[PDB]
């Protein structure tokens, strides 16, 4: 049991938004899931837990010594849905280590236990810009064993994408992880639908949904809230269902082909006007 | 002298440092009094070392590949970065072996993958591979293969444990990933925990379904003995003398099929509890072996150890041990009444890792000397548990002590003679104070058992009574 | 057992009988080792061409490297400065490695810091570390400057040591006038030599590129000398001596042969000499900069002609008789002092040696490495000599410095047999010695082992291993040695005639065998 | 002459994209520009060279031995409108430090004397996701003097330059770099105009051309160019022109004074709203 997955995709495009209003989603269908933000910002779990995380795992271990004089219950909260949330913490912008603030983040989550219980969903929020070997540590051998990225019908998020792709071919072959499928977080540009399963399909992926986009996201995030918890009866809100649903019966698990760079400006000038 | 003055001579070297360090520091430092029952209230230790005071503790990489895999003689040990670590590592311990250096025993040799620009950006996995497959090429009788991680390896998140499960199934090779990188941890006591860590998930477990080896009831195994200047091999000596078989040592003249063989043994004898009782608590709790702590510096501690490893046997081992002390009895005997005399009343101050600040007093006793200061670099709260019953009353006790500590220290106290390491040989030198390296015994050795014993008398007579240290002073000055 | 009359270290304790049964009770009990017979397979097979071809090929392993990583020698660099402290941002592992080092090979105290940079400051940064270090360091040791250099963790994470020493002057932890030079020094870059460039690169334009307008070239009618990475107190002293018999006015930058030869008289002086910062700061006034090591003296050639606007020398180390006179003669060009009688007349002793000990020297062939200045000088020394070069290994060297190298051996008749190696270690060099075998091996202590390899083949196959270099650990007090000018020169001439004349010795000293060549008089 | 620009913001918040139109624009109107991509995606110089930048420094330093051995003619190329463009290198993403690489490639553009006269602009596009010293390397002491945020009127995307602003303050008092103002790009967000210039009020500085959302843009840089080279005369193309002239007349150059969460959720709520 306990599928363990992990979100990336080029930044800005939703990972942290999305993830959190899946999760809620999930809690929703009666399913225990846990969140581990893999982010120098703590911000993966502003939505389940109503507040900007105060107790991240780099704080803590930096405000007790050493990370070998830590506890899991002075980092792991539950919020909405009873999810339970712990948050890799990291530097302030410009200075420090992110990846090794991940890495330590990570072998303590795995040597404290923080996963053996009754869950079934574990998703490690990922930054766009992977850049070093750290933020790849949510995708090594006994780790998430199912990846997601989120795109966009922009070329920029597709080729990110893509290039995140080139970087999880070494994880895949090295170890057990898949890419699971491509989630479309809308940007509405010409022509998402066909963009993006074209993509996948040239990936050897499915695109497992489409997220429309719409300010009542916004609107929910401004009160520190998922759509869900925000506004039960509002169609993001099933859209969001949506995507959980098919999440949790979903099978397709691929490594990844990426294409070069001139074959992925080809699928833009073919897919990509009018 | 007097439990007040030694406190005043605290407050004083204290009052140059920041608050901060001070405030610090001050907790670091104590008078010893045996009416304590918890260090805790008495001295915190394994703490991070003040920045820029001149610290003399080490880093977790010299702790993993320096003190624990690096003695291991079949084993090739990679440093995993930089060329730095490794060349400064390279034959500075003296954890003695047997072997054919280059052929078959690899101990003094230094590998690294001796990492350029272009491996920190890119990373050194497929490096790491190309240097294990080349290793395999040129150094074709090996017994395994370890990966000490350096700083960088830790920094960038490389994948040595894909690296070395893929290539070890490929070559049927025990590739053993330690995450040593430097910057974790205070000192080498975290270098230890965690190549005892990497022992237990990829040695220690080979052989657990092997019944092959035949057991004999009075299997012991040396726990934490390196060998230095050839330690264990004196300290062997006397457990075999009194019927024992020692399976295994750990690791100093150690062999990975010793270590294997280690869960098949029925005793295991921890000599230096601070680096190896992971390894010993976790072989009780899983093989269910009990371990026991003994001593083998001096006559004293030497007999006393060896009647209480008999006690944990058949009437035949403990008239073995009897008939061994009996044997030894004339020899340490004429040691004392050599040596002691030249000795009896002197005074000794000691600054060591982590087992021996506290080891080696009962040896210095039986020369008639006292221990009025003794300190680590990376000891925990046990080991000052364990140097209490020890330390003298209104002695000093240290614990990560810095250059201008231990310096005003040494000028307040005056001591005959200074038990240290290579960073404050030359500086106590300097000062007309008798210095005895006691990590490496000075390039002599060993220091175990009763040979061990009349070694270390006879050192200890030959610099604290040497001519130079009369000459200090120039005869045309006052 | 130990007789109390005579006691016994390691050796020969471990040579008893009792000893010796043990050790062989021990390996066929629990050791499971390869039978002796393939042992001395294997290391035949270690000795053979094949195997060097193997070696040769090594793309990604690295043994026995014989170079260090830059902060060793920008610590020793910094240690050259009056009443500095070495200060290393990063992990406080580096600073005990140096240390040791450092006290190995000089039998002297090192002092150096270290910020103590642990994970939490990986992750975070070092800034709080670089604050309370500069605060700790000064109050403590009361260090006139703290000369800043990195490990690798902190050249990874890219610690921003200008802003950090900025903050901590602006925050109040240093005063704001003390001096901090800084330099990145990072391991995975160069070796121990780049550090050293480095660092003085960093010291120099601290104390003079902001204060270039009142500097005038000459104006202190002195000459700047850079010394580079260098071990041996006696070239300090030999490059001060020659200078002032010249009546020549000089300033060595990075003078640390006070602070490694301190007396030993009741007292310990944490620091001893240098160069003071007055001196740093006036060098732009002098009439040139001679780089006393130029291929490791890159950065700083740069910015001596890029900043001082001193019209650097392209002169090669002073080491050997035709490289001191060139030296000498483009001192006196600078100064306009003449070469003086003495040491002429020294040089004139130093070819008297050369012809009292040529009949010995002529053709022997040498295996040598070393950094990249010292090993060609010791290759030209060696062709003045008559002697071969056969095997010039140079781990930290680079291509240029091989081209210069060969063109060296082009130039004279005793190069022809001569191959550079770059980026090589001392195993390719032990292959290289048993594959084609060199009389001896010049380096520092780590050759022993590949004397010890050499040995294992036989006493004729054993090459003799000639210590010069560093860093030297298994021998006293060779730091104080010289190797630059006429009397490194006659002491190096010194040192390979008698380590001969003892190799010949020993292979005659059979009586009835050989001793027909043991003569009285060489 | 010679301002030295560096483009912060949250990621894929369209700081390459909206760079490259800004030097477009500065270089039709005579100016000798220099973009520099801090990004191991080299993707910040594909709409002035109308191809992916294949040589980069890292590659061809680790290619020809080491960063010494390279040349700036193989790493430095001109574009449209004599735009020089060069591209810090980088590894795939997941593996390696490319914060180190992006260090070096900066001091090799340093050494080689890069910046050399007659270059009236030299823009350094950093990626998002600040996660180390390295990507901070711009911003070091004279080498960046003015730090252009790129935000949008989402919770995340102010909260991203918010903790872009914590991260510079070190730099900023280390030496003489400063904020120079806020780029807006435009997402569609109820009160964006609002919000944007209420959070930088609270920065202490201002809000430098909201930027409306607008599909020429994908349409042009789908296209390879920027705008200008797709429709000069189209609306983004002029509201770039405006762009690239309030940048060249601008002088609040301010060190940031960040809020803090509680101030930030205040503000969401204030301006947020309705
Ligand atoms: N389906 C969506 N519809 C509308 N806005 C969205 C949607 N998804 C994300 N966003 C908005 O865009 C911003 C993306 O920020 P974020 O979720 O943190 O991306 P990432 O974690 O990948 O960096 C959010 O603030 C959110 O307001
Ligand atoms: N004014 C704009 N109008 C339309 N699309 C834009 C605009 N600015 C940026 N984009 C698009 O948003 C996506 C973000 O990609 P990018 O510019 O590379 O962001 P970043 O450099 O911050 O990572 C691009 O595909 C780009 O086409
Ligand atoms: S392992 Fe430890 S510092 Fe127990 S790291 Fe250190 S060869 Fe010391 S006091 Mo060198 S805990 Fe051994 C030691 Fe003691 S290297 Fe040796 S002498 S008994
Ligand atoms: S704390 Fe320990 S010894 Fe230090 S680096 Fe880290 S693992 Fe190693 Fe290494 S090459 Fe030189 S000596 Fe360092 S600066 Fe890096
Ligand atoms: S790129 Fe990654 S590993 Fe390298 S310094 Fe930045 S956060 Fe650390
Ligand atoms: F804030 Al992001 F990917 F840009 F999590
Ligand atoms: F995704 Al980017 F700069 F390429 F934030
Ligand atoms: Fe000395
Ligand atoms: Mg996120
Ligand atoms: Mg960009």
């Amino acid at each position: 049991a306990m599928r363990q997955c992990a979100i990336y995709g080029k930044g800005g495009i939703g990972k942290s938004t999305t993830t959190q209003n899946l999760v809620a989603a999930l809690a929703e269908m009666g399913k225990k899931v846990m969140i581990v933000g893999c982010d120098p910002k703590a911000d993966s779990t502003r939505l389940i837990l109503h507040s900007k995380a105060q107790n991240t795992i780099m704080e803590m271990a930096a405000e007790a010594g050493t990370v070998e004089d830590l506890e899991l219950e002075d980092v792991l909260k539950a919020g909405y849905g009873g999810v339970k949330c712990v948050e890799s913490g990291g530097p302030e912008p410009g200075v420090g280590c992110a990846g090794r603030g991940v890495i330590t983040a990570i072998n303590f989550l795995e040597e404290e236990g923080a996963y053996e219980d009754d869950l079934d969903f574990v998703f490690y929020d990922v930054l766009g810009d992977v850049v070093c070997g750290g933020f790849a540590m949510p995708i090594r051998e006994n780790k998430a064993q199912e990846i997601y990225i989120v795109c966009s019908g922009e070329m920029m998020a597709m080729y990110a994408a893509n290039n995140i792709s080139k970087g999880i071919v070494k994880y895949a072959n090295s170890g057990s992880v898949r890419l699971g499928g491509l989630i479309c977080n809308s940007r509405n540009t010409d022509r998402e639908d066909e963009l993006i399963i074209a993509l996948a399909n040239k990936l050897g992926t499915q695109m497992i949904h489409f997220v429309p986009r719409d300010n009542v996201v916004q609107r929910a995030e401004i009160r520190r809230m998922t759509v869900i918890e925000y506004d039960p009866k509002a169609k993001q809100a099933d859209e969001y269902r949506a995507l959980a649903r098919k999440v949790v019966d979903n099978k397709l698990l691929v490594i990844p082909n990426p294409i070069t760079m001139d074959e992925l400006e080809e699928l833009l000038m073919e897919f990509g006007i009018m | 002298m007097s439990r007040e003055e030694v406190e005043s001579l605290i407050q004083e070297v204290l009052e140059v440092y920041p608050e901060k360090a001070r405030k610090d520091r001050n907790k670091h430092l104590a008078v010893n009094d045996p009416a304590v029952t918890q260090s805790k209230k008495c001295i915190i230790s394994n703490k991070k070392s003040q920045p820029g005071l001149m610290t003399i503790r080490g880093c977790a990489y010299a702790g993993s590949k320096g003190v624990v895999w690096g003695p291991i003689k079949d084993m090739i040990h990679i440093s995993h970065g930089p060329v730095g670590c490794g060349q400064y590592s390279r034959a500075g311990r003296r954890n003695y072996y047997i072997g054919t250096t280059g052929v078959n025993a690899f101990v003094t040799m230094n590998f690294t993958s001796d990492f350029q620009e272009k491996d920190i950006v890119f990373g050194g996995d497929k490096k790491l591979a190309k240097l294990i497959d080349e290793v395999e090429t040129l150094f074709p009788l090996n017994k395994g293969i370890s990966v000490q991680s350096e700083c960088p390896i830790g920094l960038i998140g490389d994948d040595i444990e894909s690296v070395s499960k893929v290539k070890g199934a490929e070559l049927s090779k025990t590739i053993v990933p330690v995450r040593c990188e430097g910057f974790r941890g205070v000192s080498q006591s975290l270098g230890h925990h965690i190549a005892n860590d990497a022992v237990r998930d990829w040695v220690l477990g080979k052989r657990d379904e092997d019944t092959t080896f035949a057991s004999t009831p009075y299997d012991v195994a040396i726990i934490g003995d390196y060998n230095i200047g050839g330690d264990a091999w004196s300290s062997r000596i006397l457990l075999e003398e009194m019927g024992l078989r020692c399976v295994a040592q750990w690791s100093g003249d150690g062999s990975i099929s010793e270590i294997e063989l280690t869960p098949k043994v029925k005793l295991n004898l921890v000599h230096c509890y601070r680096s190896m009782n992971y390894i010993s608590r976790h072989m009780e709790e899983k093989y269910g072996i009990p371990w026991m702590e003994y001593n083998f510096f001096g006559p004293t501690k030497t007999i006393e150890s060896l009647r209480a490893i008999a006690a944990k046997f058949d009437e035949s081992i403990q008239k073995k041990c009897e008939e061994v002390i009996a044997k030894y009895k004339p020899e340490w005997e004429a040691v004392v009444a050599k040596y002691r005399p030249r000795l009896e009343g002197k005074r000794v101050m000691l600054y060591i890792g982590g087992l021996r600040p506290r080891h080696v007093i009962g040896a210095y006793e039986d020369l008639g000397m006292e221990v009025v200061g003794t300190g680590y670099e990376f000891a925990h709260n046990d080991d000052y548990d364990r140097t209490m019953k020890e330390m003298g009353d209104s002695t000093l006790l240290y614990d990560d002590v810095t250059g201008y500590e231990f310096e005003e220290f040494v000028k307040r106290i005056k001591p005959d003679l200074i038990g240290s390491g290579i960073k404050e040989k030359f500086i106590f030198q300097k000062m007309g104070i008798p210095f005895r390296e006691m990590h490496s015994w000075d390039y002599s050795g060993p220091y175990h058992g009763f040979d061990g014993f009349a070694i270390f008398a006879r050192d200890m007579d030959m610099t604290l009574n040497n001519p130079c240290w009369k000459k200090l002073q120039a005869p045309w000055e006052a | 057992s130990q007789q109390v009359d005579k006691i016994k270290a390691s050796y020969p304790l471990f040579l008893d009988q009792d000893y010796k049964d043990m050790l062989a009770k021990k390996r066929d009990g629990f050791e499971e080792k390869y039978p002796q017979d393939k042992i001395d397979e294997v290391f035949q097979w270690t000795t053979t061409k094949e195997y060097q071809e193997l070696n040769f090929q090594r793309e990604a392993l690295t043994v026995n490297p014989a170079k260090a990583c830059q902060p060793l020698g920008a610590v020793l660099c910094a240690l050259g400065f009056e009443k500095t402290m070495p200060y290393v941002h990063g992990s406080q592992g580096c600073v005990a490695y140096f240390r040791s080092y450092f006290n190995r090979h000089f039998r002297e105290p090192v002092s150096c810091v270290s910020d103590s940079m642990t994970e939490d400051a990986a992750v975070f940064g070092g800034q709080q570390n670089m604050k309370d270090g500069l605060q700790n360091c000064k109050a403590t040791y009361k260090p006139d400057m703290i000369a800043v250099s990195t490990t690798c963790m902190a050249e990874v994470i890219g610690d921003d040591l200008n802003a950090f020493i900025n903050n901590s002057k602006k925050e109040g932890f240093i005063p704001d006038e003390f001096p901090v030079p800084f330099a990145h020094t990072p391991s995975f870059v160069g070796s121990h030599v780049t550090g050293w460039d480095n660092m003085f690169e960093g010291i120099a334009r601290y104390f003079t590129l902001k204060s270039m307008d009142d500097k005038v070239v000459g104006s202190n009618k002195k000459i700047n000398i850079v010394p580079g990475f260098e071990t041996y107190l006696g070239n300090f002293r030999v490059i001060k001596r020659m200078l002032s018999e010249m009546g020549v006015g000089y300033s060595l930058l990075s003078d640390p042969e006070e602070v490694l030869d301190t007396p030993a008289d009741g007292q310990f002086r944490m620091y001893a000499g240098g160069t003071t910062q007055e001196e740093m700061k006036d060098a732009p006034n002098a009439l040139n900069t001679v780089l006393l090591q130029p291929w490791h003296l890159e950065k700083t050639k740069k910015f001596v002609e890029g900043t001082w606007k001193h019209e650097v020398p392209k002169l090669n180390i002073p080491m050997g008789l035709d490289w001191t006179d060139e030296f000498l003669m483009k001192v006196s060009e600078i100064s306009g002092q003449p070469i003086p009688a003495s040491l002429t007349k020294e040089r004139g002793r130093l070819v008297d040696m050369m012809t009292d000990s040529h009949t010995w020297l002529h053709g022997k062939r040498f295996a040598l490495w070393g950094d990249p200045d010292f090993v060609m000088g010791l290759v030209k020394f060696l062709l003045e000599l008559g002697c071969e070069p056969v095997h010039i290994l140079c781990h930290n060297g680079n291509k240029r410095w091989k081209k210069a190298v060969d063109a060296i051996l082009a130039a004279s008749p005793y190069g022809k047999n001569a191959t550079v190696y770059i980026g090589k270690d001392l195993w390719h060099l032990r292959s290289l010695v048993f594959t084609d075998k060199p009389d001896f091996m010049i380096g520092n202590s780590y050759g022993k082992f590949i004397q010890r390899d050499t040995l294992h083949k036989g006493k004729e196959f054993e090459v003799p291993l000639i210590r010069i270099g560093f860093p030297i650990f298994d021998r006293h007090h060779l730091h104080r040695s010289t190797t630059l000018g006429y009397e490194g020169a006659m002491q190096i001439l010194t040192t390979l005639v008698n380590s001969i004349l003892e190799r010949l010795d020993e292979e005659t000293r059979g009586m009835q065998a050989t001793d027909y060549n043991h003569d009285l008089v060489r």
